[PDB]
């Protein structure tokens, strides 16, 4: 199957700066199938990010997406305490959803 | 929206465990549920999903053989069966709602909803 | 149910249909005049086919059947409409017993070789399960001496049942003459009919029976003074027949009349395109992130 | 029932009051095509079918002839030349639940249009693509139905409308459902404007002598033109001539 | 002409409907010439506990001819037995209200209604539009307009 | 929906009492409004209707010309006046909703939505 | 007047079991005209069957009806203890709503 790796393992910065993350797969991935899921320490995984750039719906506009073939990024302009959460990508194909490894913010 | 689950279980290997989902907010048969398995200090893992109005399931390799997903319309929930637990199974266990596979956009490629976990402990 | 395999295996007889099958097209009193009706109608000098011993096959119903019988001793007992004629889906079962007719719309689980038994009638062997009623009817009933004709024709959600009863003679044959079969019944029962199958009632008895098949034609009926259908010209039989129906009589001059169109008939169709494999872009329209 | 599996119920052999359903409060929705709804009570049908189901608010547009969507093509079609009255009101206090009601049920995929009148009620696996589904839900392979999630806080296009359609059925044939008409007295030898079972017109009649045959209800002339009918009452046929007329 | 509905009413305000109002309150014939305006007047119309003073009538033996104005009361036989005026069994108020609350949805909202008819036979015309005049030319081929 | 009564009362014997149900989250004037009567350790007993929209009203015989009934549309507010009390009369007095006689649906022959009881004392 | 009798006047079983109370008419009543309240002790009554079988919005599935004729039954699949109410029969007829005389539960 497909492999899905993410990068950098473990991000580091402060609140007030912006952070890329970015999603690698081993085959190329239409981008209507890429999606960012934001999972806070104890809290259930929530979307932020779906089709590769579109913003989930109460999302801020803080989050944006991009990307094609097998390279995604996820962008965040400002960070906010609540943005120290886990981020993972996560994509469809075959019959089936692959999750990547989470990066952690 | 909103799904609802049920408390926290503990099993001993070789059991079963039964998760609930209570779904709200939305017409249930309208889209899939779907489950996703995340082990502590682990990623996510997709398990299988079902399709309410038919009670048709798929599932993963992985979980294909061992694992049961079924729904009740009437209540509004679906319910996970693992069965032949073992120790590599701890894991909180959500369900995740998503568009059905005729979508005209990719809605089922992706999860907009989230229960809740439940955490089992084998 | 009981299966029956005393049985000589013989192929399917076939015969003339000559000037039979015609019936009243409408509910409508008319007298002393020629009409010019297209309908269903069993096309003239067609080829019937003949069963007899106990041969009795599920058929094929297409746009409807015509059916005719030759008897001595009352061997016919009814038919079966259906599609799958195994519960299912709906089915019209229709049986002449010793004391009356019944007509059920049940949904019944038939067996795959249904008679009845005789002399006084004992056995009853056409299905064993039997719910969702949805139609019932009962009334009154209906060499060799007897011969029966029936058409039956599944339109608009009326199965439409025509009969007459004459007396017959032949030994081993359909009679040649003309008559008009009179309307029997018109059951308002929605049913996709594609099948039938013949109820007849061990020995065998002395019966034959024809089936033929319904085509749409144009016909032209002749009405005498007491609004009796004598005679009928079948308007595609030959050039003569459409001759007849040109001029709307059965009496044709001396003369060169112009009565219809000849056209070759295409038998291929040719479908060209561009030779282009690219799709359109409707989706980039729609799922277009700004509109 | 659901619409995919609508119910229909034949009517005949009946007295017909429509004044009942017409001047109803009950309903919202009364329409009529191919007769008029305060001409009901005046007029004889062969049959009568009285076709029922659910629908969604915004799906009550579409039980007309002449209309697309996916109730029209896929659940209940209705022919272009329909004579009936489609009736239809909210049923909100009834069918909804808090959590949904999913017991009503409507096709949303299918191969081709339903034909008038065409029930189906296969479960079979829609192929949306060129690849065979084989009887496997997944991609390009959807389930044909899907239900109504029926909840009281749902807007007003999306609550259940209870819809019972009439379908009034017209062939040469002899009618079975009249409107609550009383009957008069049969005058002779005079001009008078009859009705004789829904068939209207003006004439003298008078005594006939045509034998007519036990299944024909009336007869017509050499012209195709109405000149006998035989009572719905009293099996007597009577011979139909137009009033005096002429030149002048 | 002027009036309040109900915003799934307003549909029912044209030539050639049946309903409620088409058949018992405001009949339109169906050569009709005029203009249906309508809009939401939910801001005025509605109160909290429901604005009880707009009805409509609901019942009445025949349908009104166009512009046929019914006030009456009468109680509304609906079977075969004589009302005698006591509401009761088959015997109805002919006219009922529209119970307007803020919190009611779109459909169920009071719109106001006016319509204009605009009569069109052979006699001197009295309402026009703002149009100029012209000096009148004589003995040319000009495009005329003589009060419509 | 809600209906909403007054307070109890406590009335001497040959007095009249006034017994106020508000309505609310419906069209007060398209329902009958109903008043049934419980006196203590005892089953429910009809006394009568009104009609909003046209002040129209109907009586139990064993009520008839000791009870009147009327409605005030403006404060969607019904009201009970039972004159010329006697002992036997301390009950719960209740106000019920049902559907008009028009309804085609026989809504008339029950009541869906009950307010709270007002207790009289005589 | 028709004389409305319901039986049995006091029903006793425990959490768990099923339930069946019996109304009774002097005359023939059309099934369109019966109904059944449920009324807790301190509490107004509150709907629950309606139409003879019909379940009013928002009653449990617990509860059911039957009858036509002059016999008309109520049945509670399983009680709970909110279930320990008083029921009353309810017919509509003439010109008149008449009540039973309650059964006890
Ligand atoms: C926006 O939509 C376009 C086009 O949408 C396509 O056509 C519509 C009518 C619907 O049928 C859509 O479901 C359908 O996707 C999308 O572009 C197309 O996406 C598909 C899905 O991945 C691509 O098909 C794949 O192509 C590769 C080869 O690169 C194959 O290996 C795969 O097996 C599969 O066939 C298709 O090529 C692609 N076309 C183009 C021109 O890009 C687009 O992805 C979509 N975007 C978003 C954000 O929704
Ligand atoms: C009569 O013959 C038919 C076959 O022509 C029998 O039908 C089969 O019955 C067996 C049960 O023993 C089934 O396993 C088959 O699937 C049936 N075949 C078909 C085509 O239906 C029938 O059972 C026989 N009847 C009796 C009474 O023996
Ligand atoms: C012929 O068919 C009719 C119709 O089914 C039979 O009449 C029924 O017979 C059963 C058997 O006793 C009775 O229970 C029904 O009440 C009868 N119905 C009617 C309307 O008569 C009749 O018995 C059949 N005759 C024979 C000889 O089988
Ligand atoms: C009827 O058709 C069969 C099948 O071709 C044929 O064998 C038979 O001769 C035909 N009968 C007549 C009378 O043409
Ligand atoms: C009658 O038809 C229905 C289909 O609507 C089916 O559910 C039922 O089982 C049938 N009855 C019997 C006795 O099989
Ligand atoms: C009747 O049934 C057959 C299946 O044997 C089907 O192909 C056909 O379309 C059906 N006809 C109608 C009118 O439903
Ligand atoms: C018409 O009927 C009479 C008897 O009613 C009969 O004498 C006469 O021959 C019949 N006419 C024809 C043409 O058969
Ligand atoms: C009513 O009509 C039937 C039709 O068959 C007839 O037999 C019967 O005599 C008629 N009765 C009266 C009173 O007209």
């Amino acid at each position: 199957e497909i492999v899905m790796m993410q990068s950098p393992g473990t991000l580091s910065l402060s609140p007030g700066e912006r952070a890329t993350l970015s999603c690698r797969a081993s085959q190329s991935v239409s981008s209507s199938y890429l999606a960012w899921y934001q999972q806070k320490p104890g809290q259930a995984p929530r979307l932020l990010i779906y089709g590769a750039s579109s913003r989930a719906t109460g999302i801020p506009d803080r989050f944006s997406g991009s990307g094609s073939g097998t390279d995604f990024t996820l962008t965040i302009s400002r960070l906010e305490p609540e943005d120290f959460a886990v981020y993972y990508c996560q994509q469809y194909g075959s019959s089936a959803w692959t999750f990547g490894q989470g990066t952690k913010v | 929206v909103q799904l609802v689950q049920s408390g926290a279980e503990v099993k001993k290997p070789g059991a079963s465990v039964k998760v609930s989902c209570k779904a709200s907010g939305y017409t249930f048969t309208g889209y899939y549920m779907h489950w996703v398995r995340q082990a502590p200090g682990q990623g996510l893992e997709w398990m299988g999903w079902i399709n309410p109005i038919s009670s048709g399931t798929s599932y993963a390799q992985t979980f294909q053989g061992r694992v049961t997903m079924t729904s009740d319309t009437s209540i509004t929930t679906a319910y996970m069966e693992l069965s032949r637990l073992r120790s590599d199974d701890t894991a909180v266990y959500y369900c995740a709602r998503a568009a059905p596979f005729y979508d005209f956009w990719s809605g089922y490629s992706y999860f907009d909803y989230w229960g809740q976990g439940t955490l089992v402990t084998v | 149910c009981v299966n029956l395999t005393t049985r000589t295996q013989l192929p399917p007889a076939y015969t003339n249909s000559f000037t039979r099958g015609v019936y009243y097209p409408d509910k409508v009193f008319r007298s002393s005049v020629l009409h010019s009706t297209q309908d269903l109608f069993l096309p003239f000098f067609s080829n019937v086919t003949w069963f007899h011993r106990f041969d009795n096959p599920v058929l094929p119903f297409n746009d409807g059947v015509y059916f005719a019988s030759t008897e001595k001793s009352n061997i016919i007992r009814g038919w079966i409409f259906g599609t799958t004629l195994d519960s299912k889906t709906q089915s019209l079962l229709i049986v002449n017993n010793a004391t009356n007719v019944v007509i059920k719309v049940c949904e019944f689980q038939f067996c795959n070789d249904p008679f009845l038994g005789v002399c006084m009638e004992s056995e009853f062997r056409v299905y064993s399960s039997a719910n969702n009623c949805t139609f019932e009817y009962v009334s009154q009933p209906f060499n060799f001496k007897n011969l029966r004709e029936f058409v039956f024709k599944n339109i608009d959600g009326y199965f439409k049942i025509y009969s007459k009863h004459t007396p017959i003679n032949l030994v081993r044959d359909l009679p040649q003459g003309f008559s008009a079969l009179e309307p029997l019944v018109d059951l308002p029962i929605g049913i996709n009919i594609t099948r039938f199958q013949t109820l007849l009632a061990w020995t065998a008895g002395a019966a034959a029976y024809y089936v033929g098949y319904l085509q749409p034609r144009t016909f032209l009926l002749k009405y005498n003074e007491n609004g009796t259908i004598t005679d009928a010209v079948d308007c595609a039989l030959d050039p003569l027949s459409e001759t007849k129906c040109t001029l709307k009589s059965f009496t044709v001059e001396k003369g060169i009349y112009q009565t219809s169109n000849f056209r070759v008939q295409p038998t291929e169709s040719i479908v060209r395109f561009p030779n282009i494999t690219n799709l359109c872009p409707f989706g980039e329209v729609f799922n277009a992130t700004r509109f | 029932a659901s619409v995919y599996a609508w119910n229909r119920k034949r009517i005949s052999n009946c007295v017909a009051d429509y004044s009942v359903l017409y001047n109803s409060a009950s309903f919202s929705t009364f329409k009529c095509y191919g007769v008029s709804p305060t001409k009901l009570n005046d007029l004889c049908f062969t049959n009568v079918y009285a076709d029922s189901f659910v629908i969604r608010g915004d799906e009550v547009r579409q039980i007309a002839p002449g209309q697309t969507g996916k109730i029209a093509d896929y659940n209940y079609k209705l022919p272009d030349d329909f004579t009936g009255c489609v009736i239809a009101w909210n049923s909100n206090n009834l069918d909804s639940k808090v959590g949904g009601n999913y017991n009503y049920r409507y096709r949303l995929f299918r191969k081709s249009n339903l034909k008038p009148f065409e029930r189906d009620i296969s479960t079979e696996i829609y192929q949306a693509g060129s690849t065979p589904c084989n009887g496997v839900e997944g991609f390009n392979c959807y389930f044909p139905l899907q239900s109504y999630g029926f909840q009281p806080t749902n807007g007003v296009g999306y609550q259940p409308y209870r819809v019972v359609v009439l379908s009034f059925e017209l062939l040469h044939a002899p009618a079975t459902v009249c409107g609550p008409k009383k009957s008069t007295n049969l005058v002779k030898n005079k001009c008078v404007n009859f009705n004789f079972n829904g068939l209207t017109g003006t004439g003298v009649l008078t005594e006939s002598n045509k034998k007519f045959l036990p299944f024909q209800q009336f007869g017509r002339d050499i012209a195709d033109t109405t000149d006998a009918v035989r009572d719905p009452q009293t099996l007597e046929i009577l011979d139909i001539t137009p009033c005096s007329f002429g030149g002048v």
